[PDB]
RNA sequence: GGAUGACCCCAGGCGGUAGGGGAGCGUUCCCGAUGCCGAUGAAGGCCGACCCGCGAGGGCGGCUGGAGGUAAGGGAAGUGC
RNA sequence: GUGGAGCCUGGGAGUGAGGGCGCGAGCGAUAACGUCCGCGUCCGAGCGCGGGAACAACCGAGACCGCCAGCUAAGGCCCCC
RNA sequence: CGUGAGGGAAAGGUGAAAAGAACCCCGGGAGGGGAGUGAAAUAGAGCCUGAAACCGUGGGCUUACAAGCAGUCACGGCCCCGAGGGGUUGUGGCGUGCCUAUUGAAGCAUGAGCCGGCGACUCACGGUCGUGGGCGAGCUUAAGCCGUUGAGGCGGAGGC
């Protein structure tokens, strides 16, 4: 059994048991949290129209981190403009326990 | 008093050749094609972070289109059923399914068929 | 999640009669069926696609005047090295290379494409001997 | 580049040797030539206007006073010149080295003795400067040094 | 003429590809019949100055 | 166990004399001071020196045998090179570089 | 909003050459310093897939090195290729 | 009409070779990737992105950073794509 | 170097101490291998540190049907470190060096072989805005003088 969920503007498949890195959520770590279902699979199939209404994904928060660092390098030729911008993404590092429906 | 280069220059040059390890020839190995090199991979990875996001669902498209057509339609009504649905399950996570769940998928298939 | 990758499958060898069947409308299909891309788990930098098999290469059918005016062409290098040989000759001696030509000039270019090129497998005459891989009959 | 040794002579034609144009060594664009806008002997003195000063000398003092570590004196017992005796009697005083004193006093007995001591500034009271109060912890006065001080900032 | 010259320096790989036909190839020795030392084929044997089974030479 | 020598500042020119070591490399002795006698080079006499001086310092210096020496490792390194001058016509001088070289045997003991 | 920069919320802006403005980083030197770090290893060098910083950078750790180095805060320039 | 509007005083500039395109003319031959003005635009400085096979200025559109999410624009939807 | 006037370099560092390596070994020598000294000998005199270009030896990965500003995004493979990472790169996507000068350059327009070091907006005095403070119908001293020996004060001539 697995679930569709939608979390910071994205899509995932979960199952419970699942470690996910989602964008950050406002949560504290330890915490849970319930995530919409857009669909349900495996013995039972039920299609959300787009979210399916009783239905919720615990997740609980191991905690928030930070990217690895990328590089965002902006170069123009014969202009003299470069730019070196470091960037590290934002995350919350999830468990998803259980698939209610 | 005087305050010449001393250690500094060595030391942003070698910031520089460190990034520009694995590059080739003097790609790596002079500071000066080193520094033009990352311009470009700067750049690169730019454009191409951009382009990743256009490349997977491209990617994801053809592999939702090869499974429609499976079940007798094209991607482009299939997307229009799922719409008509109400169903917003993603490129991604359609792709997905149309190879992990095919029997999921095949369900999502009838509600786009069903929904014109 | 990340997007799946197939590890290596089976080629499917296939098997399609091109007697009648209109040059460009089938080659169309043959490099589709080529890159795999009739299978979801298409994947673009790996050879996954199927072996194609084509027999009555010689009976493909061609639109228009193009049997005496399509011309294909070959320069060799040399001074004045442009060859032209039109449709009819082709098929009255080379049949096969027609549709050759067609198809892997609707395959992608680069070592991929290349390969996919030898995964084709094109036939004047009504047999084949590639009755080993047992190729599954393709009407399209 | 003119201050050094060289000649002023071209060091090669202007033009058709394949090299840069140059002109005489002493350039600043040659090793061993030149410097562009080296340091040149300057007098960074200038006048810091008298009121500013006596306000500083003034304000310097009482922030001292305003912590309880200005220190006014009659004289200097049985200090005679002698450092050990200045030790006695920065015992008594207070003034154990465990802070920093500008000693302001124009007996020159006194000033010998505690010169040495390493916690020690040293000064006539003329030289009273809010340089040598600021640096140091506690400013100890003679009554006569404190009266000049105060004509000072009269 | 007109003085031909590089127009780019030899890169490394070019340099040394180059170079791919520069071993040299190791002398051809056989063993003297009379001495057992290494010499090579068809001259009179440096070792103890016998060729075709006689001695031909002082060494 | 391992036995070296080297004979630093040869007045030959590094890539000439590596032609010769090149053959010796991961040879026995015995064949390696085969291969160097008839090997028509000048190089071929500066490393059968360092060889054989190699070959006695595992035998005196290092409890090595003979019989079971082979080179283990050798290389040739660039010296200091000596530079001179050319004269050439229209009053130019180039500068030629006599190069030299150190030159580096390491003798190993294959076994049995 | 709190109550004057504490952080938090809301909204809107944020391509850029000549150029204007702003905030910073680093180098040498001075005060801080009769101090402090230092042979249980200074500076420098070689690595690092680690930490902090948008960045210039700063840390930290290992190796080298062998005797110097120098804070918070300010000051001055032969200050960054 | 509250806008990186406007007005006033003062500080610092840079610029004073433009160019394509549309339209209005002149010159040219109802020639020029011509030339010279007017209005506008874009490139210049947006040789950043999509389309136009490739292509500064044509069509689309003003790139703060990240996302293996969504909708569209021009242009597309036989295969290369 | 120049007939000459004249031009005009480069070149510093063992170690606390020579204790500067007896003697043995290979070698004609040079050089090296032991031995010995030393805290240290990759401090051994070609001697403190010992960067980079450059050259080489060993290993890991890769490469002989493939089309290129050499990268970059993705995936897979192999090797290494111990749901992670590092190295490598097979295939796929995308992709017109840097600087300068230009209306416009990847441009077949300039400069640059590569590396290290030197290398260009400063100072004085005036001016003019702005600004941080002092004093304010007033503000301020200059030269000198006394003092100090990194102590400051006096000095009103004069200037505004
Ligand atoms: C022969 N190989 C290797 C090569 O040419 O570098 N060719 C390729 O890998 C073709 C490939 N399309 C190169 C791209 O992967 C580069 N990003
Ligand atoms: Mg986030
Ligand atoms: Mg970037
Ligand atoms: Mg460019
Ligand atoms: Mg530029
Ligand atoms: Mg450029
Ligand atoms: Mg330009
Ligand atoms: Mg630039
Ligand atoms: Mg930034
Ligand atoms: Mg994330
Ligand atoms: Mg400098
Ligand atoms: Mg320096
Ligand atoms: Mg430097
Ligand atoms: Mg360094
Ligand atoms: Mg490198
Ligand atoms: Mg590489
Ligand atoms: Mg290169
Ligand atoms: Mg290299
Ligand atoms: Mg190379
Ligand atoms: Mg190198
Ligand atoms: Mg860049
Ligand atoms: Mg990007
Ligand atoms: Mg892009
Ligand atoms: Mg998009
Ligand atoms: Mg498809
Ligand atoms: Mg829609
Ligand atoms: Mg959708
Ligand atoms: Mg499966
Ligand atoms: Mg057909
Ligand atoms: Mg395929
Ligand atoms: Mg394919
Ligand atoms: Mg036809
Ligand atoms: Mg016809
Ligand atoms: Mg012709
Ligand atoms: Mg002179
Ligand atoms: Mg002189
Ligand atoms: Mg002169
Ligand atoms: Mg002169
Ligand atoms: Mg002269
Ligand atoms: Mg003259
Ligand atoms: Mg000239
Ligand atoms: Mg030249
Ligand atoms: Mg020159
Ligand atoms: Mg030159
Ligand atoms: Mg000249
Ligand atoms: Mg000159
Ligand atoms: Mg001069
Ligand atoms: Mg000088
Ligand atoms: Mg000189
Ligand atoms: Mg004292
Ligand atoms: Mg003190
Ligand atoms: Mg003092
Ligand atoms: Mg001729
Ligand atoms: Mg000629
Ligand atoms: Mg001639
Ligand atoms: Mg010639
Ligand atoms: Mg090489
Ligand atoms: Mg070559
Ligand atoms: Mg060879
Ligand atoms: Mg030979
Ligand atoms: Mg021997
Ligand atoms: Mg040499
Ligand atoms: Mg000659
Ligand atoms: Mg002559
Ligand atoms: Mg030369
Ligand atoms: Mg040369
Ligand atoms: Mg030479
Ligand atoms: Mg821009
Ligand atoms: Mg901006
Ligand atoms: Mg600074
Ligand atoms: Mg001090
Ligand atoms: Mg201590
Ligand atoms: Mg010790
Ligand atoms: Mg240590
Ligand atoms: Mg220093
Ligand atoms: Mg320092
Ligand atoms: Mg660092
Ligand atoms: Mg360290
Ligand atoms: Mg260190
Ligand atoms: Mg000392
Ligand atoms: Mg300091
Ligand atoms: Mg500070
Ligand atoms: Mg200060
Ligand atoms: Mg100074
Ligand atoms: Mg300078
Ligand atoms: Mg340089
Ligand atoms: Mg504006
Ligand atoms: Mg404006
Ligand atoms: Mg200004
Ligand atoms: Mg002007
Ligand atoms: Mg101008
Ligand atoms: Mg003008
Ligand atoms: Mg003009
Ligand atoms: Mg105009
Ligand atoms: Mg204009
Ligand atoms: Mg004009
Ligand atoms: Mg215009
Ligand atoms: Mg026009
Ligand atoms: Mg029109
Ligand atoms: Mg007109
Ligand atoms: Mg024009
Ligand atoms: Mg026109
Ligand atoms: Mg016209
Ligand atoms: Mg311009
Ligand atoms: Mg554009
Ligand atoms: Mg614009
Ligand atoms: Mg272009
Ligand atoms: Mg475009
Ligand atoms: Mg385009
Ligand atoms: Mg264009
Ligand atoms: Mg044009
Ligand atoms: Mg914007
Ligand atoms: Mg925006
Ligand atoms: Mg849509
Ligand atoms: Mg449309
Ligand atoms: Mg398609
Ligand atoms: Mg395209
Ligand atoms: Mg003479
Ligand atoms: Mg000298
Ligand atoms: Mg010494
Ligand atoms: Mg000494
Ligand atoms: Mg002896
Ligand atoms: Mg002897
Ligand atoms: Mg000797
Ligand atoms: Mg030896
Ligand atoms: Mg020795
Ligand atoms: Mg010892
Ligand atoms: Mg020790
Ligand atoms: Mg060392
Ligand atoms: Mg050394
Ligand atoms: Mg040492
Ligand atoms: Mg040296
Ligand atoms: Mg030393
Ligand atoms: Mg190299
Ligand atoms: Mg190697
Ligand atoms: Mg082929
Ligand atoms: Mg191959
Ligand atoms: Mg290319
Ligand atoms: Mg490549
Ligand atoms: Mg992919
Ligand atoms: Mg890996
Ligand atoms: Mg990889
Ligand atoms: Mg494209
Ligand atoms: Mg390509
Ligand atoms: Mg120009
Ligand atoms: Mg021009
Ligand atoms: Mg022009
Ligand atoms: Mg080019
Ligand atoms: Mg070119
Ligand atoms: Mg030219
Ligand atoms: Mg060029
Ligand atoms: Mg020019
Ligand atoms: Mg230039
Ligand atoms: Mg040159
Ligand atoms: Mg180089
Ligand atoms: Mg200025
Ligand atoms: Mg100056
Ligand atoms: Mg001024
Ligand atoms: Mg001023
Ligand atoms: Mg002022
Ligand atoms: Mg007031
Ligand atoms: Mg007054
Ligand atoms: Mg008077
Ligand atoms: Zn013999």
């Amino acid at each position: 059994m697995f679930a569709i969920v939608k979390t910071g503007g994205k899509q995932y498949r979960v199952e419970p048991g699942l470690k996910l890195r989602v964008e950050k959520l406002d949560a504290e770590p330890g915490a849970t949290v319930e995530l919409p279902v857009l669909l349900l699979g495996g013995e039972k199939t039920v299609v959300g129209t787009p979210v399916v209404e009783g239905a919720s994904v615990v997740a609980e928060v191991l905690g928030h981190g930070r990217g690895k660092k990328i590089l965002v390098s902006k170069f123009k030729a014969k202009v003299q403009y470069r730019r070196k911008k470091g960037h590290r993404q934002p995350y919350t590092e999830l468990l998803i326990k259980e698939i209610r429906g | 008093p005087r305050a010449k280069t001393g250690v500094v220059r060595r030391r942003k040059h070698k910031k520089i050749l460190k990034l520009a390890k694995g590059y080739w020839g003097l790609r790596s190995k002079s500071f000066r094609k080193a520094r033009e090199t990352l311009f470009a991979a700067g750049n690169y990875a730019y454009a191409h972070r951009k382009r990743r996001k256009r490349d997977f669902r491209r990617l994801w498209i053809v592999r939702i289109n090869a499974a429609c057509r499976q079940h007798g339609l094209n991607y482009s009504t299939f997307i229009h059923g799922l719409k008509k649905a109400g169903i917003e399950v993603d490129r991604k996570n359609l792709a997905d399914l149309a190879v992990r769940e095919p029997q999921v998928f095949a369900e999502l298939v009838e509600r786009a068929k069903a929904a014109q | 999640m990340k997007t799946y990758v197939p590890k290596q499958v089976e080629p499917r060898w296939v098997l399609i009669d091109a007697e009648g069947k209109t040059l460009g409308r089938l080659a169309t299909k043959i490099a589709t069926l080529l890159r795999g891309k009739h299978r979801p788990d298409w994947t673009p930098n790996v050879a996954m696609g199927d072996f194609v098999v084509v027999v009555n290469a010689d009976k493909i059918r061609v639109t228009g005047k193009k049997l005496e005016q399509k011309i294909y062409t070959r320069y060799s290098g040399y001074p004045g090295g442009l060859k032209k040989i039109p449709l009819e000759k082709m098929l009255a001696t080379h049949p096969e290379r027609v549709l050759e030509h067609a198809v892997k000039g609707m395959l992608p270019k680069g070592p991929l494409g290349r390969r996919l090129f030898k995964r084709l497998k094109v036939y004047a005459g009504p047999d084949h001997p590639h009755q080993a891989q047992r190729p599954e009959k393709l009407e399209v | 580049r003119g201050e050094v040794a060289y000649s002023g002579r071209k060091i090669w034609p202007q033009k058709h040797t394949g090299r840069a144009r140059h002109g005489d060594i002493g350039a600043p664009i040659f090793v061993g030539g030149g410097v562009v806008f080296g340091p040149k002997p300057r007098d960074y003195s200038y006048t810091l206007p008298k009121k500013v000063r006596k306000k500083g000398l003034a304000m310097a003092v009482a922030d001292r006073a305003r912590e309880g570590k200005l220190l006014l004196v009659e004289a200097f017992a049985g200090v005679n010149g002698k450092t050990k005796e200045f030790l006695a009697w920065a015992k008594e005083a207070g003034l154990d080295g465990s802070e920093s004193v500008l000693l302001v006093t124009g007996n020159e007995l006194v000033r010998r003795a505690a010169r040495n001591l390493p916690w020690v500034v040293t000064l006539a009271p003329e030289g009273l400067n809010v340089y040598d109060i600021v640096r140091t912890e506690r400013l100890v006065m003679d009554l006569d040094a404190w009266e000049v001080f105060q004509n000072r900032i009269g | 003429a007109k003085h031909p010259v590089p127009k780019k320096k030899t890169s490394k790989a070019r340099r040394d590809a180059r170079r791919s036909h520069h071993a040299l190839t190791p002398p051809t020795l056989v063993p003297c019949p009379e001495c057992k030392a290494m010499k090579p084929p068809h001259t009179v044997c440096p070792e103890c100055g016998y060729y075709a089974g006689r001695k031909v030479l002082e060494v | 166990m391992e036995a070296k020598a080297i004979a630093r500042y040869v007045r030959i020119s590094p890539r000439k004399v590596r032609l010769v070591v090149d053959l010796i490399r991961g040879k026995s002795l015995e064949e390696a001071r085969n291969i160097l006698r008839y090997t028509n080079k000048r190089g071929a006499y500066f490393v059968a020196k360092v060889l054989e001086s190699a070959a006695a310092n595992a035998v005196n210096n290092h409890d090595m045998l003979e019989d079971r020496l082979y080179v283990k490792a050798a290389y040739v390194d660039e010296g200091p090179a000596l530079k001179r001058v050319l004269p050439r016509a229209r009053g130019r001088a180039d500068i030629i570089k006599k190069r030299t070289s150190h030159i580096t045997v390491i003798l190993g003991e294959k076994h049995g």
